[PDB]
């Protein structure tokens, strides 16, 4: 495999004006890396008996040597993979990535769907307050699908036996992403690597060493933020309830998941109809996944350069960018009618925006 | 000494490449001169059309047996 | 390649022989060979010093085209779209351009005084260039701009330093502070796999 | 119902990233635990 | 095309349409009509 | 959290580290970003040495 | 304005002289 | 990879597994050129970076300002109104 | 037979287009209905004067300085990998290809060092359709093949000599199709 | 002489030459920028464009669009 | 990848003269499979915390729909993989195989560690009485070798913490072996 | 095995056809 | 696989993916035979 090896990371040849917008999809392989790596090992001392699994965390954290250094790196980890996903999907927007990358696009978006599945499974385990009331509403979002509830927790409610089964689950899904990589990266090097610039060229260069060296210095800030947050505590990333031992009638006062989850279930919370809601979820997934046939949805000869440098147009990725950060605002806020109203008009924009992209 | 390179590309002249490359090296009186010569001589020549009575593949020479062996061919 | 592409009919975006989007003005050379002369008679804007923006060339072609709701790139030059059985016949006397369907399927290369396989000789596409050709398209001779620098600035001639060691430091530096980085990390990992603090004490008595 | 109000900032040492535990301090505060507060509040 | 065996995205292509053409023709006539 | 020291300390020594060992890779990168930023290529004919 | 005018966006001039200055044949680290 | 017409060879020796993406992707050099490179251990590697700065730093911050900062503001404004409207609101309702 | 009844459908359908098909060049019908060509022509002359006739005149103007920035012309902005472009590039004469060879090669470079030209080398028209008569004919010939060879959907043997059996002729270039070989030296398509 | 970019095209027998258009009267509003031309004479774009409001489109843009939007929300929203 | 199955699975080219005696190399596979399956199942329903592992076998036979046949298979079939590797060295060594086949012999030999190690993490899950009493003997025939034990299960003596570790050993251990 | 899988596109080839 | 000198083919097509082990070993038939 070594014929490979030198082929695909030492003389594989690159366009000379990649920057550091095309150096996150190394970083966020390397966060997996570690995930896998501190999961397995805090997985010799988590016990997944419900009665005992709250305490089996904190004993970890306040009894075994360098304990605390595993379980925080874990935390802070999971928040730097969507971090690292958002800003390596939204060059691809940037830059209509998708044009002539079509089986890498759509390969990309399953692995968007396994890690937000994964990180899900992994926020019950410690099994606090907000583990448990989490769980519980996310999985009644779905009750309009017959059947697809009760057998996933296999009890009357979110029990101690869906708590052992989404220990195994958690286990093996990460693997079966790295598989999907392999495939990621066939379809990608099938056509090649586009350029901030939109153009095809003849001045490329070796991978090794020029562009192996700017890889390797985005990994070095990625580490130092990760480990400053992990053991200073600079941003809030996690919840205080979920430092609460469960309690099954009585629920608390202000219930919000992850801030990588808040935006999209600000959405659903503004929208009454619990039917209406889960379409609208639908439909903005197959909106992404339709992009993969944009040359064929129009006749004209499209382009790669989208021309926003100097433009008071803008772009319509720029625009999604900010109806997402008003949202998370929107959905870390108390229920007020006036939250309301403004929440319905960011959703018309985040919405809108995805579907004229496929007009061109 | 100019560590540098000067390439001309040119894929109108023919499928065959030529090229050279050059270290610094001694003066006349220079004490390790012999040795000069010496080492030009352990590296050596080798022609394709005119090997002689000894096949390069089976060379005495370690780089001519490398070149002649290369994937096979 | 794993590409197809999109000629099919369209009843929005109609054929190029009817709606051509680029400025639709061509000349017309009875043999190839005498573009030469146009590049050696013409003058090039390149040529001209100009020093504002505000005295660059105008384009010859018109800013209001593609329209539609939702619409945000407003110029565009090519489409795939299908040419029907019968085309539009191009009028050469408006410099429309003739090629492709429009040779084949219409009677424009026709001409009473001359036979047939002369006239349409000249119909091939290098007999064909759009007005403004000569003047603006440009030919580069260097990547490099004079109004930029290059190594002839930064290069380190006779009289310099030797920078190997240097070179070499640096990069020794780096990895023995990478090397400490994963002898800690290992030590961590193997002391969380060691007895823990609640055990080790319920040993003495 | 309506936000809590943010309470304020108090400059208490270990909020420092070069700082510790004041520790004089938190011996006479395992005095008021053991004194006042354990009658009611267990800490397992 | 003629010529490649890129056959299973126009497929995905005509159901992604179709599918969306009936989650905004339920909502419209909840809503308006 | 009775581990707030030893964390902290250890967070001082690790982020320090790293943040000197992310200064020289990047005088390794633009160690070789310069070789091809200052290259000279020309068409038709040979303008300067 | 020319900064960030697709109408009249260039240089002013203080940055091209800058662009005209030469260091050549000089290095002020050789000590080290 | 590159289109069949550039990727046609003129050579005859077969492509070596480690060399399988870089003939992939050949294009002809249409025209030729000539190309001069120096060594990275006979350049000054930092100062053209600085050399260099007040250009690339125009260059950058111009194409972004229209396209991110203008929707920026709007939507930083919007967020303040909001705000606003919000405490007028509970004190219409529950205040005496 | 059920399949013959479906037949004669399709072919009543087939020979009532061919009945009123015409023998010359009709121009095509007007697309939008006259009850919207009629608003937009009252909206004009304000629609017009504040919005779409400024859209239009900033589009042009952020197109032609960013390629001016890079000496580029609009038509470089294609790339070879749509089918008709590589096909009206193969018909290209030498010295129309040695030009573009050349700005896509200086353009690069300068994207690379985000350094602008100097504003008397941005003294030229970028929008000139240099590739417009290779265009027309790559259309010409695609339409053809497509015509007279893929006017059906052919069965074929099922990975087999390198390909899927769904219609690819270049090996290797879909995932139940990767790794040809476990042991030897592998090969080039372009060397058979 | 000539408008847009063009120059009167040498006479080279064999070379026939496409119609140019002549050089038109310009408007006001557009001194110190980099020039786009005006629509044809015989037109009714013509009729209708005005330089002037260049200008003021970085507003004219943010009105049409979030203009309706907001008000539509603040109504039954 | 479908062209590797075709050539190793449909066009390969074998001597008439085989028989039984080659067919177990694909029994012992069909098991590792068959305890791939049944072993993630019991995955679902078991519990390493050694104050509980033992009854939540037992639970999961006598409540759970179908417990009994997991629990079963998995531990028969366990007895069956040893049986087929068996019978698979055997020919090897009465054919001469390992004169050519040289690094299929010695590759063999690692799986067969492997397995090795995986039966014997699995058969103190139960946490029954030989669970505990077989683990603390045989782990002290390699006392001979220096603090190779008490890291190994983290303590003292057998206690709960050996069994957290020995359930992500065998979970893993298996994936492996596919590997080589 | 560290030279095993020589192409991941392609149709491969013969070390006796070269 | 066989040895070198009975791995030498005839013909001149290229080996077929699907069919790298056949001709790895490829063993010519010394006299001939019908069956
Ligand atoms: C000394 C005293 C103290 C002071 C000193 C300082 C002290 C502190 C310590 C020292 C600090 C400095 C040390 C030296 C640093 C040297 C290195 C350096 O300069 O680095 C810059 C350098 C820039 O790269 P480059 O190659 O030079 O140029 C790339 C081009 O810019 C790419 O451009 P392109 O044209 O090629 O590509 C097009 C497009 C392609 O797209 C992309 O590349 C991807 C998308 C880019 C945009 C990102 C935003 C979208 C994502 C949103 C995320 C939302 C989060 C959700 C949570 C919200 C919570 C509320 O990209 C863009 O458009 C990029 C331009 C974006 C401009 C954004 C403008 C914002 C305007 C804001 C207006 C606000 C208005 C309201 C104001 C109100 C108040 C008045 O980046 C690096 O080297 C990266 C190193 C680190 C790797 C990442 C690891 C950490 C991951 C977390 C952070 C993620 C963001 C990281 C940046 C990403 C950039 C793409
Ligand atoms: C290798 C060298 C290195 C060393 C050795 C390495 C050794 C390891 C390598 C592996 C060795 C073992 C062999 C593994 C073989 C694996 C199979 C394989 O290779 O197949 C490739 C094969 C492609 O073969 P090919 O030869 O390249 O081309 C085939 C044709 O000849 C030509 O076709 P084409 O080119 O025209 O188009 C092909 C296109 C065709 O594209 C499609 O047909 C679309 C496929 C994706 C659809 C979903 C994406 C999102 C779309 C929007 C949302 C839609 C929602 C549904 C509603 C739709 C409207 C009704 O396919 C792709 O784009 C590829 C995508 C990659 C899929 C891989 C997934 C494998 C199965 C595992 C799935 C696990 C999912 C976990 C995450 C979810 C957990 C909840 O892929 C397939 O065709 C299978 C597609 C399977 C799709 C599964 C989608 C599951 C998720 C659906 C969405 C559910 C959302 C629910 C949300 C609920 C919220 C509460
Ligand atoms: C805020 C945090 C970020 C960092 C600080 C801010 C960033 C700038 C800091 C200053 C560094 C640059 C100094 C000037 C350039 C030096 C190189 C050079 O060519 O200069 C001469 C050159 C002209 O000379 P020439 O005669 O033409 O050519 C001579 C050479 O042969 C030309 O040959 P060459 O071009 O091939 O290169 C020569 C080579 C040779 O250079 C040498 O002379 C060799 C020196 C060997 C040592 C290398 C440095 C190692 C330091 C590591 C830390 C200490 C470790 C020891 C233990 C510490 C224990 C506490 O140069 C180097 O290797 C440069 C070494 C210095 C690297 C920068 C180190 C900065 C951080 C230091 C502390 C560590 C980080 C904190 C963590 C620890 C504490 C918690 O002039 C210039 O390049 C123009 C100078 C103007 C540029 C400076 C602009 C500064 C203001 C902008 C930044 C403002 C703040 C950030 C704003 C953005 C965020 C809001
Ligand atoms: C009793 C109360 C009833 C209330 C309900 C409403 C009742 C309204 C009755 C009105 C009756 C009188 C007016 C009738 C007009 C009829 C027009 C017509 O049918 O077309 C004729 C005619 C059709 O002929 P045509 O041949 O099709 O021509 C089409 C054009 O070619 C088009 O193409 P083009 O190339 O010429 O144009 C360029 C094109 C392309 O331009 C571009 O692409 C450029 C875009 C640049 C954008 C740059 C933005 C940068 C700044 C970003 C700022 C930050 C944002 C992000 C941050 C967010 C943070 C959260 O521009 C556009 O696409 C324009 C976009 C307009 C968007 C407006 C959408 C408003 C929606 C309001 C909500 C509706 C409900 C939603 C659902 C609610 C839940 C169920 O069209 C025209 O001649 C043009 C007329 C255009 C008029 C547009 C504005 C109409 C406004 C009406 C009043 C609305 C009031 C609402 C509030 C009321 C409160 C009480
Ligand atoms: C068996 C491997 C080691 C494991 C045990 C040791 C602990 C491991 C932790 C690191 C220890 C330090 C490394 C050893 C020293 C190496 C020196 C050496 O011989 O190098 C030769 C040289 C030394 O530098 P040089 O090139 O200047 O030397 C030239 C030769 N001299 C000086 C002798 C004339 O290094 C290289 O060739 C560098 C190659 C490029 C690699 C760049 C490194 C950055 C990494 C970026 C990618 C991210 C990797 C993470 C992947 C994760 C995947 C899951
Ligand atoms: C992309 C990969 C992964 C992601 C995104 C992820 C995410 C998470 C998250 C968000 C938590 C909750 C942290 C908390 O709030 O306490 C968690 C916990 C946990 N994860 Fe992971 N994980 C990944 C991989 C793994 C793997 C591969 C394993 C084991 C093989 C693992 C084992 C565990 C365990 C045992 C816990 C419980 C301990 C705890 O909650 O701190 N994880 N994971
Ligand atoms: C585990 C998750 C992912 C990993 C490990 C990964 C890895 C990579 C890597 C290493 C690259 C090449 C380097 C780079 O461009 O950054 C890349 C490119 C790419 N990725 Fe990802 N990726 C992931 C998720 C995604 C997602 C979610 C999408 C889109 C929805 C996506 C779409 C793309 C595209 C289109 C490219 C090519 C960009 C271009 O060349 O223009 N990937 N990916
Ligand atoms: C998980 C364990 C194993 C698996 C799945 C496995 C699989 C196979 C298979 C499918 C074959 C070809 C068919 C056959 O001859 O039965 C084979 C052949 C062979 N195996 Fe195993 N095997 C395993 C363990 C071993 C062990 C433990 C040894 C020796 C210590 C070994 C040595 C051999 C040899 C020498 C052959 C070639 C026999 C011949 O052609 O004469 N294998 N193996
Ligand atoms: C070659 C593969 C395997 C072998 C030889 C093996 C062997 C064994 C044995 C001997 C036992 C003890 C049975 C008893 O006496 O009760 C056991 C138990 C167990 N194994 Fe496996 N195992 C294999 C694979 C796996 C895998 C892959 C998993 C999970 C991913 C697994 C999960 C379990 C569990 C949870 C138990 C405890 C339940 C019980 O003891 O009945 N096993 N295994
Ligand atoms: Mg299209």
């Amino acid at each position: 495999f070594m014929s490979l090896f030198r082929a695909h990371l030492v003389f594989y040849r690159c366009a000379l004006n990649l920057n550091s917008s095309y150096n996150f999809g190394f970083l966020v392989a390397m966060t997996f890396v570690l995930q896998i790596i501190t999961g397995i090992t805090l997985a010799f001392r988590y016990t997944s008996e419900a009665s005992c699994a709250f305490a089996s965390v904190q004993h970890l954290v306040r009894e075994v040597a360098a304990g605390w250094e595993f379980r925080m790196l874990h935390a802070t980890t999971a928040s730097f993979v969507f971090l690292c996903i958002l800003i390596h999907m939204t060059r691809g927007l940037y830059n209509w990535s998708y044009s002539y990358l079509t089986t890498a696009w759509m390969s990309g978006l399953v692995l968007y769907l396994l890690t937000i599945a994964t990180a899900f499974l992994g926020y019950v385990l410690p099994w606090g307050q907000m583990s448990f009331w989490g769980a519980t509403v996310i999985t009644n979002l779905l009750s309009p699908i017959p059947y697809l509830v009760p057998w996933l927790l296999g009890g009357y409610y979110v029990s101690d036996v869906t708590l052992k089964r989404f220990f195994v689950l958690h286990f093996i899904l990460p693997f079966i992403g790295c598989i999907i990589i392999v495939l990621h990266i066939f379809y990608l090097h099938l056509n090649g690597s586009s350029n901030p610039a939109g153009i095809d060229t003849a001045l490329k260069v070796a991978f090794y060493p020029h562009m192996l060296m700017t890889d390797a210095k985005c990994l070095s800030y990625l580490i130092g933020l990760i480990f400053l947050q992990a053991a200073f505590g600079l941003m809030e990333l996690s919840h205080p309830d979920n430092s609460i031992p469960v309690n099954r009638f009585v629920t608390p006062l202000h219930i919000v998941p992850e801030w990588y989850f808040l935006a999209y279930y600000a959405v659903l919370k503004v929208i009454p109809s619990k039917t209406g809601g889960l379409l609208v979820f639908m439909s903005s997934l197959i909106n992404l996944g339709l992009l993969s046939e944009i040359r064929a949805l129009n006749t004209r000869m499209l382009i790669r350069q989208q021309f926003m440098t100097r433009n008071v147009v803008s772009g319509w990725v720029i625009i999604w960018v900010y109806s997402m950060i008003f949202l998370i605002i929107i959905g870390s806020a108390i229920p007020q009618a006036t939250y309301i109203l403004y929440g319905r008009l960011a959703t018309i924009l985040y919405l809108t925006t995805g579907l004229v992209l496929c007009l061109y | 000494f100019c560590g540098s390179e000067l390439l001309h590309r040119n894929d109108d002249m023919g499928p065959t490449a030529h090229v050279a490359v050059g270290f610094e090296g001694v003066p006349w009186k220079s004490p390790d001169a012999v040795t000069f010569m010496l080492m030009q001589a352990i590296v050596g020549s080798y022609r394709k059309h005119d090997e002689g009575i000894v096949p390069g593949k089976v060379s005495a020479n370690a780089t001519v047996r490398n070149v002649c062996n290369k994937m096979t061919v | 390649s794993v590409h197809s592409h999109n000629i099919r009919p369209d009843k929005h975006e109609l054929p190029a022989s009817e709606v051509p989007l680029y400025y639709n003005r061509f000349d017309q050379a009875d043999h190839p060979s005498l573009w030469q002369l146009e590049e050696e008679q013409q003058r090039k804007h390149l040529d001209q010093e100009v020093t504002d923006v505000s005295q660059l060339v105008e384009p010859v072609s018109s800013p209001h085209q593609t329209e539609g709701w939702f619409k945000r790139l407003r110029y565009w030059h090519y489409k795939e779209t299908a040419e029907p059985t019968f085309p539009r016949t191009p009028d050469l006397s408006k410099g429309e351009l003739a090629a492709g369907a429009t040779v084949t399927r219409t009677s424009v290369w026709h001409d009473p005084n001359e036979p047939a396989i002369v006239s349409v000789s000249r119909f091939a596409p290098d007999n064909f260039r759009a007005v403004g050709f000569a003047e603006n398209v440009p030919n580069p001779e260097s990547t490099n701009s004079d109004s930029h620098p290059d190594f002839r600035e930064y290069r380190l001639g006779p009289g310099s330093v030797d920078r190997r060691p240097f070179v070499y430091f640096m990069s020794a530096s780096y990895f023995f502070i990478t090397a400490s980085m994963m002898r800690s990390f290992l030590c961590k990992w193997v002391h969380y796999w060691w007895v823990s603090r609640d055990m080790l004490a319920a040993g003495t008595t | 119902e309506k936000e809590p109000p943010h309470p304020p900032s108090y400059p208490f040492w270990f909020k420092s990233l070069f700082h510790s535990h004041d520790i004089p301090s938190v011996r006479r505060g395992y005095e008021v635990y053991r004194k006042v507060c354990a009658t009611c509040h267990s800490m397992e | 095309s003629y010529g490649n065996g890129t056959v299973l995205m126009p497929i995905v292509r005509r159901v992604f349409i179709g599918a969306l053409v009936g989650i905004y023709a339920y909502a419209a006539t909840d809503v308006v009509l | 959290e009775p581990t707030a020291d030893e964390r902290k300390l250890y967070g001082l020594k690790c982020v320090s580290a790293i943040a000197i060992g992310t200064v020289l890779m990047t005088l390794w990168w633009r160690f070789y970003w310069a070789m091809y930023a200052t290259r000279r290529i020309d068409f038709g004919k040979l303008k300067y040495l | 304005i020319r900064f960030g005018n697709p109408w009249r966006d260039d240089y002013p001039e203080w940055i091209w002289k800058s662009l005209r200055v030469s260091r050549k044949d000089k290095d002020m680290f050789a000590p080290f | 990879g590159a289109p069949k017409f550039e990727r046609k060879m003129l050579g005859s020796y077969p492509v070596s597994p480690e060399f399988e993406m870089v003939w992939r992707d050949r294009l002809t050099a249409h025209g030729g050129y000539i190309q001069q490179t120096i060594s990275p251990y006979q350049l000054k590697f930092i100062y053209p970076f600085w050399h260099t700065f007040f250009a690339r730093c125009w260059c950058k911050c111009s194409a972004y300002a229209w396209p991110w900062v203008w929707p920026g503001l709007i939507t930083f404004g919007l967020v303040k109104k909001m705000n606003h409207d919000v405490e007028e609101d509970i004190r219409d309702h529950y205040w005496y | 037979q059920f399949h013959r009844e479906i037949g004669k459908l399709f072919a009543s359908y087939s020979n009532k287009i061919t009945a009123n098909s015409p023998v010359q060049y009709v121009p095509s019908p007007p697309t939008k209905g006259k009850v919207r060509r009629a608003l937009s022509s009252a909206l004009m002359p304000v629609w017009f004067k504040f919005f779409r006739g400024p859209l239009d005149r900033w589009n042009l103007a952020v197109m032609a300085k960013y390629l001016r920035d890079h000496g580029l012309m609009y038509d470089d902005l294609y790339s070879d990998k749509e089918p008709v472009f590589a096909r009206a590039l193969e018909l290209l004469p030498p010295d129309i290809q040695a030009a573009r060879f050349r700005r896509l090669m200086r353009g690069t470079y300068l994207n690379h060092l985000r350094l602008y030209l100097p504003v008397h080398e941005q003294n030229y028209d970028p929008f000139i359709p240099y590739m417009a008569p290779y265009v027309e004919e790559a259309k010409f010939q695609l339409q053809e093949e497509e015509e007279l060879l893929g006017y059906h959907m052919w069965e074929g043997v099922w990975y087999s000599g390198g390909v899927t059996g769904f219609g690819d002729k270049e090996p290797g270039e879909h995932f139940l199709v990767a790794l040809p070989n476990l042991y030897g030296a592998g090969g080039s398509p372009m060397q058979a | 002489k000539l408008e847009g970019s063009l120059l009167p095209p040498p006479h080279i027998p064999g070379i026939r030459r496409a119609p140019r258009e002549p050089a038109s009267p310009k408007m006001a509003g557009m001194e110190g920028r980099m020039p786009v031309r005006l629509p044809p004479e015989g037109s009714r774009f013509r009729q209708y464009v005005d330089p002037r409001a260049d200008v003021y489109f970085p507003l004219t843009a943010v009105l049409v669009t979030l203009g309706p939007l907001y008000m539509f929300s603040k109504a039954f929203f």
